[PDB]
């Protein structure tokens, strides 16, 4: 009922690294404190390793498993988008604001960080998971992917919106926008593949998958919260961080068919400044009573 | 977290299997004694507030100035010595969420519950003290209640219209096409739903002026019309509502519903505008015999005629067009149209169908024209003339464009107070001051209309709730008996109100001889059958309280032969949204969705159980989607029978049923006399 | 394929390395061998043609009716005496696939080029013989062509309007709006090019009846008109074309151009509507300065002066609106603004730009109006006056609509035949003739300002091809001097011809007396500044020609100051799309793209050289997008100072300039009184 | 030292059949004998197939064992050509110019069609043959790849540049150029990548590896004839579109680094006719002149 609604906005939604000059940020980025600086390269290098595994794994391998000639197009077309646009992009952003030296050494240390590593593995662990024929393990590797489209990316999406809704970094803030609106739809796509399996399964094996969507994202959340201190708390930003994360948490829940998980609450307003039934044929004598 | 969110919250906590009903009216205790006591504004006495409130354009100066400043404390007195307390925190809620008067910046209450009945009850009454008390008591025993726009807006300076529904017709030229986009426009800036007939447009591969395939359609005129709803969407507040209805032989007909298609284009789609389909007797007599049907071109019709494809009777009028070789047609399969209508209905609820002859086998008003469409909640069904709107610095030609003003009586309040008479009278006088008080001045049909026609719609609400209450289920033939003798006794009064209306004003409705009223015919059923209830207990249910025999209903006809009647249409039923939780009552004559309902405002989420829910009644009210349809479709029938206009009847289907039943509920509806069914709602 | 495409696809074919251009004629030989005298309709004699023409409702007969036949022979004769030939394939093609007139079954020709010729003379002359032999021998000579509203239309029954290019004054109400939307529709529906300007409507986030954030912006009506043009597309003939025009200082300037942008939503992107922006002098002192600047809400303006902001100098205004507190405005980077403007002109060539101050210190009628926007083509600048359009059964205050009258000379044909004075008088006659016979019911303000200002667009074309063809680069100081004789020629004997009309009819426009024509300053640089030319071999192209002098300007000064001048505005540059092939001429004053241009018809390939075009003259026939953008930017300016209303200039960039190139390419315009720029072509 | 120049070649030519307007192909295509648009619908049909398989398995699986992040993002991008550019623009050439019932038909046939279903086989078992860090696996699947991609295809590609090169079905035809300009690229990148394997070989493994090259080559080739001659018989073609993929198998041969197998022969010369802006700030002296 789906995919080919999906195609459209995907293809047309098609963009490329070079249409955004990013010199232009030098102007702004020199203005930043340490602190600041630090907390956007540590973001930045966080948002790039969780999006190569995406573009590797995640979505090749989701791909693999489903079944359907324009299903796969379109994941494809998405794990293009990973490899090909959102990879260059992270690149051009980190060459424009930081030396080559410096480069390294953030991601030598995001490599290495407890909280960064924990989710990353998370992850990759329920891809590598997934068994040829084995419905049930493909779902679970598709309820890692929307949490990850539309989850765990937004502790690092915060920082670029944050500064994007004040007038800085506006030139790799445009990009980092137009990979979150990828990373939407990606998201949005992958859960209704998702709640297809879901339907297929018992009453039983529904509160079963539920339990394990539940536990997964609780698991996520409480290190999401300690990965948010390591990184914002140097800015002061953390308790809005965190409204974010649940926030988004809750879209991710909307995006597998499941209710939202935590209350209502409004986000920092620069950020967001930022930001078919049977048909049965009539049989006659139904026209008479 | 609120105390009275958590009070409304421990409903559904259950305590020893049940759930805590009771706890709600702990809620709207908190709900008064911590939010609305403390933000609410109080004035020294009432000549301050009303003072404060006239000067600062909150209130009309001039409704209020038809009383002595006793008279306003009497009024006011009068409604507060009732010591009315809302029985839910839903019902509160809703009140002085959308319909108290609150400050500019809203920060405050400025209006309670008495207040605001006080002011609708002086706006109503038009300097008569002892009828703004009969108002007052009205609506503060909650017996009758006025449409969200009267309520919301009545002796207001920042008010709207106090009409809720607008219907237009379109001619067949681009002057036409034109200011039907500029008063729907109009009509949306002053907050009313409006409802444009597109079955006289040409459909799409016609000829303007000898040049061919030349013409986008019904489609491009919807496009055009969804843009200016989009546009005019009340100042922001509320999204622009349009109603598109065309004919089913209408050719653009497929084309009419690709609009509301999951998968329609982009340049196709159409999505603030609802629509509606017209079907004629003849459409579903070729779908019954399974004969291929015709959709016609309707310039050529008009060409041909020199009348609208719309303006005369398919039923006799079908075989000449298919045989005359000057009408152009296209070949259809009607079960196809039929099928392609119940799955969009399945999909999205759309279109909205009008079955013609039911309305008009029954329509008092034949003569002055035929029901050709319904209002955007597909209850309004009334005659309609289209307007000739010409060319600059010509005279146009205005026609009569439907318009009435709605209100509900409150079935559980009437009866229990046993005053069908004196609330039916009342609002009919209430809803005629509405109609008088009327004057649109961008809408030139709809003022005609309204001048003219007189036209108001008196609905009902809680029949769910009375049903329940009283121990009857909604799907008896007791329920059906009581909506019955119920919707009879209503007709009588409103007829009977309506000649008292004519006589002591000396006027009828424009053209009210030539009506089924004026002839005795409209009388027929009543002075031959006897609507008394068949069954005890709804003859004990309506003790107490007269019910007109056939002698009454005689007298009434003889009364109506003398001296007329003020209103060319009396009864409509509305859907009755969001005024409904205000009333503690059931959405209009629809059985209930649910029992409780959970529904998220802000962060919080809320319940609401159904009025007067409890163990003893919980099945009792039995939700909508559990019923069987041709149950609700036979009560549907048994309160269409004594109500003049529609009623909106929205159809509960469960998942698991497939197209061909929504076809079969359509199809027992035409057959029951179901005139308009609003929407298909799948749980 | 047809014999004579291929031998038009054999120019290309090189022999001895030469294009082989002469084989075009023979092509058009092919042309009218093969097809176009067997696809004519012969009569026996041209008694029988006119009747079958007038029976068959092709022509109209009251043009007709007002000779005798043996005028009308006479005509026809003295059309068809010249014996004219098409000298290239394209142009006979493009005259009978556009303009020749075919049956109702499009498989036959009805009119032939010199039948087009005498039927829109005969209709020009209305009644003279002499005249329409005069006009017969103008147009057949071809120095001067009638746009192709008047070439089309002009004599036939089934025809639009002779106008196709109409500005509409949009106020800041609902009822204008919807009036703005309708006319709209109706001006297209008529086959005219809609321009509309928006600065007077209020910004987004403005104030509705004193509610706040309620207004949608520009860009809602934006979204009305889009909708309104593809609707309205000439009954299926050709795709609805309409232009909006915002100032600058608008608030909405930016969602404005966000509705050009590609990444864009369905919601906000328009695709049918053309945008223009207007640019007054304070933006480009703000941007020279990189002060920041002020984009204001027009509403707040209005209500603290009682004036819209468009209405008004903002180079005196801005001050104070910034210092009123009441005035509500937005902090923008007017730099910034110029770049965004520069980057949506390379990605789409849009908006178009109108310099206000330019356009408006050499305006004649700025006590009638200050030249607020341009039309479709951005050539048409004259003053408007809004109009008040009421609710319904109330009077509208009608103001002033712009609508100008298109014909252009053929410069090159012209020369050549020493008769810039008598051409120009005779298409100055012939515009008024449209101009006079045009009736529009349904634009009250286009009609008004048709009857009161009869203000007419006499362009030019064929620049560029006279230029090549005397050896005389377009970038040369010397077709510079050439375009500032010819063109002040041009506009002497346009004001001579207006001010004899002026004094034959004892009228002159509405508040004629106000202009600076009547005051004598318009003439104040032809009576102390000599315009004949400075180089010896533009002299030797005028001669035979008498230049007028300064003597000669000064008995025009006081001849107008004696009689008055007829027309308030006489001189618009129009593109001249299809109408340039037809008379074998460069499009306007633009210079060529292409040397030899490629086009695909049907699933045929066509070869269009230039006019003129060969090895002497290749090197003359420089391709715009090759040409100092400078350099031309001075052409216009030269021709500008010659022509009351405005230039229809299109931008050539190469795709390696940069956005910097197209911003200076603008300011160097707006330095050198450039009016208006169209478009940006990128190669 | 190629990568980056494919990668860019191949985003600069990025491309959606929606661009190309199909309605102007109806006449043409109305007027062909039965037997040629049969042959058509047919060619097309079978091409479709291939790029179904080449985007949902081929190019995605290659990505997976060729290492380096530039070289996947290169094989990614061709995966999505494939399948959601590729093998869909057929869908719209279809969907223009034939009813539901031809089209239905068409796919059908495709389904038990022999010599289809045999290359099918032949090509999917060797990249489902590939086994993970076994560079001679791999090379298997790229020289079949590089068949697909220069060789195969070209028994259908004869057919529309048969026709554009005589005027006719242009619109299509102009398809069909974007498809096949892109394939060429695709196979000389493929054809690189297999020639990096080959050399790193022992000669005597070389000596085996052309072994398998031409005994795989000519497997097909015997296919391709009988599916030739089944589908261009009727139109009385078949001997022409047989010069054309002898021409073409060359051309594969060639991509990956071997010598010419068929010799020269004259093609049909209709065949061989058938064949944002950078933004720079404003300077204060931009205003002045
Ligand atoms: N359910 C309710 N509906 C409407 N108003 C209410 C409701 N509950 C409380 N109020 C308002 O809040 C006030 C709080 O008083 P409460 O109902 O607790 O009793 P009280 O102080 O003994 O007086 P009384 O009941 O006579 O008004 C009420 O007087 C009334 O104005
Ligand atoms: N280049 C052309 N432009 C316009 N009409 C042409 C052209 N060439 C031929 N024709 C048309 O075809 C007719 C035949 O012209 P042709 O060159 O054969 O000799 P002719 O002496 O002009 O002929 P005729 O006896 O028709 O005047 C012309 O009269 C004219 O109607
Ligand atoms: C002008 C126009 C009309 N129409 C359709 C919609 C109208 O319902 C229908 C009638 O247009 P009219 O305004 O009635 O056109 P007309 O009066 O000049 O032609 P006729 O004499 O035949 O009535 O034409 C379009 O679809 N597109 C258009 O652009
Ligand atoms: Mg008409
Ligand atoms: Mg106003
Ligand atoms: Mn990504
Ligand atoms: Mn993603
Ligand atoms: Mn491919
Ligand atoms: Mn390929």
């Amino acid at each position: 009922d789906f995919t080919q609604m999906f195609y459209n906005q995907n293809v047309k939604q098609f963009w490329l690294p070079e249409e955004i000059a990013l010199n232009g940020d030098l102007l702004t980025w020199k203005y930043l404190g340490k602190n600041e600086q630090d907390t956007y390269m540590k973001v930045l290098a966080g948002l790039t390793l969780l999006d190569t595994e995406q573009g590797n794994t995640g979505m090749p391998i989701v791909a693999e498993h489903v079944d359907g000639h324009q299903r796969k197009a379109v994941l494809n077309f998405m794990a293009m988008m990973e490899n090909a646009v959102h990879a260059k992009s992270y690149s051009n952003i980190f060459m424009t604001l930081a030396p080559t030296e410096t480069i390294n050494e953030v991601f030598e240390w995001v490599k290495q960080n407890k909280y960064l590593q924990k989710k990353a593995q998370m992850i990759v662990g329920l891809y590598k998971a997934i068994q040829k024929d084995d419905e049930i393990s493909l779902f679970k590797a598709m309820v890692a992917s929307v949490y990850l489209e539309s989850f765990l990316f937004y502790s690092g999406f915060y920082y670029p919106l944050y500064f994007y809704g004040q007038g800085k970094l506006m030139q790799s803030g445009e990009i980092i926008n137009l990979i979150l609106r990828d990373e939407a739809i990606h998201g949005v796509y992958v859960g209704l593949l998702a709640q297809e399996i879901y339907n297929k399964q018992t009453e039983e094996k529904k509160a079963e998958l539920r339990e394990f969507a539940i536990d997964l994202l609780n698991q996520l959340y409480e290190n999401e919260l300690e990965y948010t201190e390591d990184l914002y708390d140097q800015v002061g930003l953390s308790h809005d961080v965190k409204k974010f994360i649940r926030y988004n948490a809750n879209k991710a829940l909307m995006n597998l068919g499941f209710d939202p998980y935590f209350e209502e609450e409004d986000i920092n307003p620069i950020v967001l400044n930022g930001l078919k039934a049977t048909v049965e044929p009539l049989k006659d004598d139904d026209f008479y009573f | 977290v609120p105390k009275w969110i958590q009070l409304n919250n421990e409903i559904m906590i259950q305590k020893d299997g049940k759930f805590q009903f009771d706890k709600d009216k702990e809620a709207v205790h908190s709900y008064f004694v911590d939010y609305i006591n403390q933000n609410t504004v109080f004035f020294h006495n009432l000549k301050e507030k009303l003072d404060y409130l006239v000067e600062n354009q909150y209130y009309e100066e001039e409704f209020l100035s038809l009383y002595s400043f006793e008279d306003i404390k009497e009024v006011f007195k009068t409604a507060y010595a009732k010591k009315f307390r809302f029985p839910s925190f839903m019902s509160a809620f809703k009140f002085y969420n959308d319909y108290a008067l609150k400050t500019n910046d809203k920060k405050k209450i400025l209006e309670r519950y008495e207040d605001r009945i006080s002011i609708v009850a002086l706006f109503f009454a038009n300097g008569d003290t002892e009828k703004a008390k009969e108002y007052v008591n009205l609506m503060i025993n909650q017996e009758y209640q006025p449409s969200t726009p009267t309520f919301l807006n009545a002796g207001r300076k920042r008010r709207g219209e106090l009409v809720s529904c607008f219907l237009l017709e379109v001619n067949d030229s681009l002057n036409d096409i034109s200011r039907a986009i500029d008063i729907s426009m109009q009509l949306s800036k002053l907050g009313g739903g409006v409802s444009l007939n597109l079955s006289k447009l040409r459909a799409k591969g016609e000829a303007i002026k000898d040049v061919e395939n030349a013409t986008k359609g019904v489609v491009g005129v919807m496009k055009l019309l969804d843009n200016a709803f989009r546009y005019a969407d009340q100042m922001g507040q509320r999204q622009g509502s349009g109603a598109a209805y065309l004919n089913i032989f209408h050719r653009d007909i497929n084309d009419f519903l690709d609009t509301k298609k999951i998968s329609a284009d982009e340049d196709v789609r159409v999505k603030t505008l609802s629509i509606g389909v017209v079907i004629p007797d003849k459409f579903v007599e070729l779908a019954r015999e399974d004969k291929a049907a015709y959709v016609f071109y309707p310039h050529t019709i008009y060409k041909e005629y020199g009348q609208h494809m719309d303006e005369m009777d398919m039923n006799e009028m079908y075989d000449k067009f298919v045989d005359n070789p000057r009408v152009k047609k296209e070949k259809i399969n009607p079960r196809k149209l039929l099928e392609k209508l119940a799955m969009l209905r399945s999909e999205s609820g759309y279109p909205y169908i009008m079955f013609q002859d039911n309305v008009n086998k029954v329509h008092a008003n034949n003569h002055i024209s035929k029901v050709k469409f319904s209002n955007l909640c597909s209850e309004v069904l009334q005659a309609s003339q289209v307007s000739s709107y010409t060319d600059y610095d010509e005279e146009d030609e205005i026609g009569l464009d439907i318009s009435c003003n709605l209100g509900s009586l409150n079935i559980l309040n009437v009866m229990e107070h046993k005053s069908i008479e004196k609330t039916v009278k009342l609002a009919t006088d209430s809803l005629t001051h509405v109609s008088e008080t009327t004057d649109i001045r961008n809408a030139p049909a709809v003022r005609r209309a309204n001048k003219a026609m007189k036209s108001i719609g008196l609905g009902a609400m809680n029949l769910h709730g009375y049903l329940a209450q009283n121990g009857i289920a909604y799907e008896s033939p007791e329920a059906r008996d009581f909506a019955n003798t119920f919707f009879m006794m209503v007709n009588f009064y409103s007829i009977q109100r309506s000649a008292e209306i004519a006589k002591e004003k000396g006027e009828t409705f424009d053209q009210y001889e030539g009506s089924t009223y004026a002839t005795g015919e409209y009388f027929d059923k009543y002075v031959s059958t006897d609507f008394s209830p068949k069954y005890e207990k709804i003859a004990n249910l309506f003790e107490g309280m007269h019910i007109p025999t056939t002698e009454d209903w005689k007298k009434l006809k003889a009364f109506v032969a003398e001296h007329g009647m003020y209103h060319s249409y009396r009864l409509c039923i509305a859907p009755t949204g969001s005024i409904s939780y205000v009333q503690s009552s059931t959405a209009s004559v629809m059985p209930i969705m649910e029992r409780i309902e959970e529904r998220t405002y802000g962060n919080s989420k809320t319940y609401y159980p159904m009025p007067g829910l409890a163990s003893n009644n919980w099945f009792f009210y039995k939700e909508a989607y559990d019923m069987d349809m041709f149950k609700v479709v036979d009560m549907i029938a048994t309160i269409q029978q004594h109500i003049d206009q529609g009623i909106s009847f929205t159809l509960f289907l469960k998942d698991t049923m497939t197209t061909r039943d929504l076809n079969r509920i359509d199809l027992y509806a035409h057959h029951r006399g179901i005139k308009t069914i609003y929407y298909a709602r799948t749980k």
